RNA sequence: GCUG
């Protein structure tokens, strides 16, 4: 909710995205996991061909 | 760094030159399979007399201008080269004394410094003395009148007709009778990597590893001057569909949409005779495969037919150096059917 | 990275150097430009004998 | 005929709708049969003409005819590379407190033109850092920025709310060295253009330098080069093989640049002329229309090279043209000495 | 991704194991819609050759 | 090898002549060293050149 | 040591020699090669730089006859010499009198 | 047989082997390591039989 | 950062024309009609003007001051 | 003389498969004398020739008429009478192949020379009493002249 | 700070990516008859092969872009035509499919072949060779092997 | 993780 003028005295850009963390001051970000999804039926071949 | 037969690694001459990079002649970029994008090599300098007589006479790249498997030439004519050589070569240039000798005099640089260069005589002398590029793309293959280099070569070009026997419309059958190219212009099947019937191969086994290691050289200085100073480009000219294409595209395509709605039709509702071994559907896939490549084939051969010469993209397919005329009639006429695995695109 | 492999049959060597490389013509095909901040940390062993000692004092 | 053929192939570089034909220069003894191409220093004399077509401060366009290429090219590059200027080499940097870097601000300040004359100068010699009053010109540079004391509230405008908030080339000041300042009166040496901006300071912010400036010429760096641009252009020549009338001189005069072709009813039907050929920009648009492509013929004599200065102020168009000459005339002599000193 | 350019407006008081910076940056001449949603010919990465 | 040694001062041999100096040279001992299945393309060779030259003189 | 003739063979042909100009470019190049090609007697003239690195150019003369080859590349050094003279004149009394007529 | 194997598109082009009409070719893309296209062809007029890049 | 004081290719000094070129887009001129009023002919110099982003007023906004 | 052949030839095509280059066309011609067909590359900037047109053409052995074979090089500066002062085309190459017709299985005697200038090729097919005195790698002056 | 040499990759928004190979003065560019001459000169056997287009068309339509101050759009499936960037630079006096009469800066001659120009945005790789070579003659070793 |  900061304005522009106001980014400047926290020496921070407006353009940069955020969505990441600071830790050791290090930025780091958690990466989008992709899943399968639980509670639904596969129905699939084994090695064997069943 | 990944090496996957023994020309991978070979032995070099070292020269020392002020800037940063690793420098060699890009006929020798097929043996290492590099292409000069950021790409990085590595350097060992052998420590001991016995590893550097080993280095040379077994690892030298004058000893190892053929791959061991087919026997085939690998250092050779690359891109710029064949190009050159090819515009070089046609019948369409002559070149006047002035111009002559500031495309000969570029290989008058190191060892044949000394050499006396044998402007060989004008073909063409009453109206005007002309000498046709031909005669200037054989001071390559002999370049003094004491090299003893007699080559000999009689073979057909990419673009032959098959009847002409040296008198072909297209001027692609090539004769080179004692190291003056009498016929022909200069291919990548004749100049190139890609098989035998190539000049620097035949000279290699008729005159030795050095004579061949030579020519390779005077090209190289060669094909760049004429390049440069005639010029070569590409624009969205080049590739832009002429008329008759525009309209021959229109009925080709309205033709075969109609043609598959038919066959479609009857798999739907009736009988399509099912092709030997195989399902109505996948006789389906068959017969529209075949109405779909045949519209593609059809679109293809117009565009080359109405591509003027002098189109660039045109010249880098015929003489080989890059391209194919399918990818000539993919950017100008028609993208094929996208194909995964040999099949239509899976649901 | 096993002593079979890694410290064996393949091995890390010195004398040895990379770079970037970049086309030129001008040089032939047996020869290869090498720049100057290469050369002079690349050395060869000379042996001082009756052939090579003025060269060698320069 | 055959001869007409040939006159064409010797004199005129034909543009044409896929290349451009006839673009060697062939005038050379024994390439035709019936030419004696042999040098003749006093046909050259009576041939070569040099016109000014228009001169303006910073700008001089000229025609010399009878010249050939080989030798036109040369003052080009003569121009662009081999005549000598004055610029900043060395940047000695002092409390600079600036956002700019000081190696960015140490190129900036070498680009800036310095309107010192060449000539006086002489070369430095290699190292001596040092130099003397002859081979160098000292500028310094000193600029702190401060708040305005009496300002509106708002000071939206950064000029309003600061003094000095942008570096300017006209802070720069002369600090001449040994009798420099006798041989030349106040204001002789001074940046050229007077506006380029050097750098841009907040409050608190200063630049302090001294900055040497050194005779150099174009091949060493881009910095020496005297020229925004020099060019040659052959001068076209149009030609309509058949008389073209009637609306058809409409579409034509289209084809062509602006002023080239004047279209006049001389009987009340309109009919097309070439009025001035010199203006034609060569966009080749007549090769789109297919009726006037055979009607018309694209040309550049090849003898006729119309040359285009235009100065970085440094020094006069015209004087930059004389010294071009000038050193393709030293460079032969010195080769003659060596050729001498040889025999 | 490997382009130099600009980091953004605070570069300047950004203190980083590797920053690479190109000094007369320019915005490109043609351009995307998509160029215009995320700002990137406010701090641009290229110059016009 | 009629291009680089064109002889204009030597006669051109008829088809039984060309088998017959084939033979005189085949009969030397580097011939009998290399192998005999080599030898006989060779002959084989020289027979089908003979062939076309009777064909033409007829 | 700005220039080192190489002659084509030990013989030491005079007809065939090789120019080797130091601190040179095109621009003394292809000047000279147009005035020293325009000497009947001389057969074949051509330049080249031997790397972009090194400022040198190789010209090699060949001439018809007997001449020595010095003396046609200095017949060609000499003309390009007297036309760059009258060209420094012509100029200098056109850009004269056009500021005359402006005035 | 022989209706089943050219039910493809191409006929009358150009190999660099045996140059005949009567051919069968393959277009692939799939390594784009590979920057250069990929193309294989069979040509059966003369029943020669070639199968080449 | 700051615009560039000689252009890329040609050599034109275009240091001095940047603030002019500001002015007169502030006034009613077009930006290709802006470009013809400074004198920019070549299409080099004029992408210099035109592609040029000023990012040294932005920066300073954070600068010690 | 120094004559290997002579006779006047008629165009009879300029270009049978199109016009596949600028300044060269492939000339088709035949001969009234002698029943011989011409294959001839010309320039045909420098010298235009029409399809009807009428042409002497002669192939000697050397340029001089007293019959002097002193060729250690040729000079264009030099001035002396010749053959090439009666001609205005004139082109030098190298006969390159001699073969025989094989449009007949006996008693044949059509001969095929095959010249080529540089890379602009020429095919004379005639009679071998006609084509006398071509031998391969000999080198030959072709000579070119219009007629009203 | 650093600045191009030889071996620095510079890339070109098309997946054209390419290392700087020479860097030639501005008195042996080529120029065209206004005084430009390139930044960059770019091969055109990249093109063929990898069908890349659009660059072509960016090449064109930021060409009539920079010569009447706008900035053509290039979005996907979408974007500026080429038949209204053709129109454009008709309208300034250049030809419309942006091809130039072209002379060489070393023999000041002309060529023969028109050459496409135009403004091409080009992006610096922080791929460097100063921060790339590498040499060792000998040194340090690892303790357990003994080796480099 | 990315370049090779
Ligand atoms: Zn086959
Ligand atoms: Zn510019």
């Amino acid at each position: 909710g900061k304005t522009p003028a106001e980014f400047a005295k926290l020496n921070e850009c407006p353009l940069d995205p955020g969505g990441y963390f600071i830790v050791k001051g290090v930025e780091k970000v958690i990466l989008i996991q992709e899943q399968l999804s639980k509670n639904r039926i596969i129905v699939e071949a084994d090695r064997k061909g069943a | 760094q990944p090496s996957l037969h023994k020309l991978s690694i070979m032995a070099h001459l070292a020269r020392v030159k002020p800037h940063r990079t690793f420098r060699f002649n890009e006929c020798v970029c097929t043996p290492y399979n590099a292409d000069f994008d950021g790409d990085e090599m590595n350097l060992h300098l052998p420590q001991t007399e016995e590893a550097k007589a080993e280095a040379l006479v077994l690892m030298g790249t004058k000893a190892n201008l053929v791959t061991p498997r087919n026997g085939e030439p690998l250092i050779a004519a690359i891109q710029d080269f064949l190009t050159g050589a090819y515009l070089l070569t046609l019948k369409d240039t002559f070149f006047d004394r002035a111009k002559a000798c500031q495309i000969i005099a570029s290989i008058l640089v190191g060892k044949d410094e000394k050499i006396k260069v044998r402007l060989p005589p004008p073909t063409i002398l009453k109206p005007v003395t002309l000498w046709t590029g031909k005669q200037i793309f054989s001071v390559i293959l002999r370049p003094s009148d004491d090299n003893p280099v007699r080559a000999n070569l009689r073979t057909k070009g990419k673009q032959y007709c098959g009847k002409g026997e040296d008198l072909c419309a297209n001027d692609s059958y090539v004769t080179i009778q004692n190291s003056e190219l009498m016929s022909g212009s200069m291919d990548k099947g004749t100049l190139g990597s890609g098989s035998k019937n190539n000049i620097f191969y035949i000279l290699l086994r008729d005159w030795g590893q050095n004579e061949a290691a030579d020519a390779m050289s005077r090209l190289a200085r060669l094909a760049p001057v004429y390049l440069s100073n005639r010029g070569f480009s590409i624009g969205i000219g080049d590739v832009t569909p002429g008329q008759g294409l525009l309209k021959a595209k229109y009925e080709l395509l309205n033709a075969g949409y109609k043609k598959c709605d038919e066959y479609i039709e009857a798999l739907n509702t009736g009988k399509l005779q099912q092709q030997p071994g195989c399902t109505a559907e996948e006789t389906l896939e068959a017969l529209i495969l075949k109405e779909l490549s045949v519209i593609r084939d059809h679109a293809g051969s117009a565009c080359l037919r109405e591509l003027d010469k002098s189109n660039s993209p045109l010249t880098m397919a015929l003489c080989g150096s890059k391209g194919s005329f399918i990818n000539i009639s993919q950017m100008i006429a028609c993208v094929g059917q996208q194909a995964i695995s040999g099949s239509r695109v899976p649901d | 990275q096993g002593r079979f492999r890694g410290n064996l049959s393949g091995k890390r060597v010195d004398f040895s150097g990379r770079t970037v490389i970049s086309p030129d013509p001008n040089l032939r095909i047996d020869e290869v430009a090498v720049p100057v901040h290469v050369a002079k940390i690349l050395t060869f062993p000379e042996k001082v004998n009756k052939a090579n000692i003025n060269f060698l004092r320069k | 005929a055959a001869s007409q053929a040939v006159e064409e192939m010797r004199s005129r570089v034909v543009l044409g709708e896929f290349g451009v034909r006839n673009v060697h220069t062939t005038d050379f003894p024994g390439n035709y049969s019936g030419y004696d191409d042999a040098w003749d220093q006093d046909r050259f004399e009576k041939n070569f003409r040099v016109d000014v077509v228009h001169m303006d401060e910073n700008s001089l366009e000229f025609d010399m005819v009878g010249i050939d290429a080989a030798i036109a090219n040369a003052f080009r590059r003569i121009l662009l590379a081999e005549v000598p200027t004055m610029a900043v080499e060395k940047v000695l940097v002092y409390n600079n407190t600036s956002i700019v870097q000081d190696e960015i601000l140490a190129h900036r300040l070498g680009l800036i033109p310095i309107h010192a004359d060449p000539r006086l100068f002489e070369y430095r010699n290699q190292g001596d850092e040092e130099g003397t009053e002859i081979d160098t010109l000292q500028f310094r540079l000193q600029v702190r920025c401060t708040r305005n004391p009496h300002a509106a509230k708002d000071s939206s405008d950064p000029n309003e709310l600061y003094v000095n908030h942008k570096v300017y080339t006209r802070h720069m000041t002369w600090i001449p060295l040994g009798n420099q300042a006798d041989l030349f009166p106040e204001g002789t040496i001074r940046p050229v253009h007077d506006d380029i901006l050097i750098a841009q300071l907040r409050p608190g912010q200063e630049i302090d330098l001294l900055m040497h400036c050194v005779k150099g010429i174009g091949k060493d760096h881009a910095k020496f080069s005297p020229v925004a641009t020099a060019s040659y252009r052959l001068l076209p020549d149009i030609t309509l093989l058949e008389p073209v009338e009637g609306e058809a001189a409409e579409e034509l005069s289209r084809c062509f640049s602006p002023g080239v072709i004047e279209v006049q009813e001389v009987q009340g039907k309109k009919v097309a002329r070439v009025a001035n050929p010199r203006l034609d920009t060569f966009s080749r648009e007549i090769f789109r229309n297919e009726k006037l492509k055979k009607v018309v013929r694209l040309a550049r004599v090849r003898d006729h090279y119309i040359f285009s200065v235009e100065s970085t102020g440094v020094l006069p168009p015209d004087v930059l043209v004389s010294e071009a000459i000038k050193v393709l005339m030293g460079k032969c002599r010195r080769f003659l000495d060596e050729l001498d000193a040889v025999q | 991704k490997q382009a130099m350019g600009t980091i953004g407006y605070n570069q300047r008081n950004r203190i980083d194991t590797l920053m690479y910076l190109l000094a007369y940056p320019q915005k490109p001449m043609v351009k995307t819609k998509t160029i215009e949603l995320i700002e990137f010919e406010k701090l641009p990465a290229g110059q016009n050759a | 090898i009629k291009a680089v040694f064109p002889c204009p001062s030597e006669p051109a041999l008829s088809k039984n002549e060309l088998i017959l100096t084939t033979e005189s040279i085949m009969k030397k001992s580097e011939f009998l060293c290399c192998q005999d299945s080599f030898l006989q393309e060779i002959k084989k060779f020289i027979k089908g050149v003979s062939e076309k030259i009777k064909k033409t003189r007829d | 040591k700005t220039a080192l003739e190489m002659v084509q063979a030990a013989g030491t042909d005079r007809h065939c020699v090789t120019f080797v100009l130091h601190e040179e470019d095109h621009t003394l190049g292809n000047s000279l090669r147009y005035m020293i090609m325009k000497n009947p007697e001389v057969e074949f003239c051509g330049y080249t730089t031997t790397h972009p690195s090194e400022s040198k150019i190789n010209l090699r003369i060949q001439t018809r006859g007997t001449l020595p080859a010095v003396e046609p590349f200095q017949r060609g050094l000499n003309e390009l010499m007297n036309v760059c003279q009258h060209v420094l004149d012509k100029f200098e009394a056109s850009i004269k009198d056009y500021k005359d007529q402006k005035a | 047989g022989a209706a089943a194997w050219e039910n493809v598109d191409s006929t009358a082009e150009s190999c660099p082997k045996c140059e005949h009409p009567r051919a069968y070719f393959m277009q692939l893309q799939t390594r784009s390591a590979d920057e250069p296209m990929t193309t294989f062809y069979k040509c059966c007029n003369a029943q020669c039989g070639h199968r080449w890049r | 950062m700051i615009i560039p004081v000689r252009c890329f290719t040609c050599g034109k000094i275009v240091g001095n024309k940047w603030e002019a070129y500001l002015g007169l887009l502030q006034a009613e001129y077009t930006e290709g009609d802006a470009l013809d009023a400074l004198g920019l002919k070549r299409y080099c110099c004029r992408r210099m003007l035109l592609a040029h982003v000023d990012l040294i007023e932005k920066l300073l906004n954070y600068a010690p001051l | 003389a120094g004559i290997l052949f002579e006779d006047i030839f008629d165009v009879k095509d300029i270009d049978p498969e199109g016009k596949k280059f600028d300044r060269v066309s492939r000339l088709h011609c035949e001969s009234e004398s002698f029943k011989m067909d011409l294959i001839l590359d010309v320039n045909i900037q420098i010298y235009p020739v029409d399809l009807g047109d009428k042409f002497r053409l002669v192939i000697a052995s050397t340029l001089y008429e007293d019959g002097t074979l002193d060729d250690g090089e040729y000079n264009p500066t030099d001035d002396r009478p010749s053959r090439a002062d009666q001609f205005e085309y004139v082109m030098y190459g190298k006969v390159y192949r001699i073969e025989g017709d094989e449009t007949s299985t006996e008693a044949a005697t059509r001969l095929s020379a095959y010249v080529s200038y540089g890379g602009l090729l020429m095919r004379l097919q005639g009679d071998a009493n006609n084509l006398h005195g071509f031998e391969v790698d000999s080198r030959v002056y072709l000579l070119m002249k219009k007629l009203a | 700070t650093r600045r191009p040499e030889i071996g620095d990759k510079f890339s070109s928004r098309h997946g054209q990516k390419g290392v700087c190979g020479l860097i030639v003065p501005q008195e042996d560019m080529p120029f065209c008859d206004s005084g430009i001459c390139p930044d960059i000169i770019m091969n055109p056997h990249g093109f063929p092969s990898r069908m890349t287009v659009g660059k072509l068309i960016e090449l064109l339509a930021g060409k009539a872009g920079v010569l009447d101050g706008r900035f053509h759009y290039g979005t996907a499936f979408g974007g500026s035509k080429v038949k209204d960037v053709c129109e454009d630079l008709v309208r300034h006096g250049y030809n419309y499919l942006g091809k130039d009469y072209v002379t060489s800066g070393i023999t000041g001659e002309p060529l023969e072949a028109y050459i496409y120009f135009g403004p091409v945005y080009y992006q610096k790789l922080k791929h460097m060779v100063l921060d790339k070579m590498h040499a060792r003659a000998r040194g340090p070793r690892a303790v357990l092997t003994r080796q480099p």
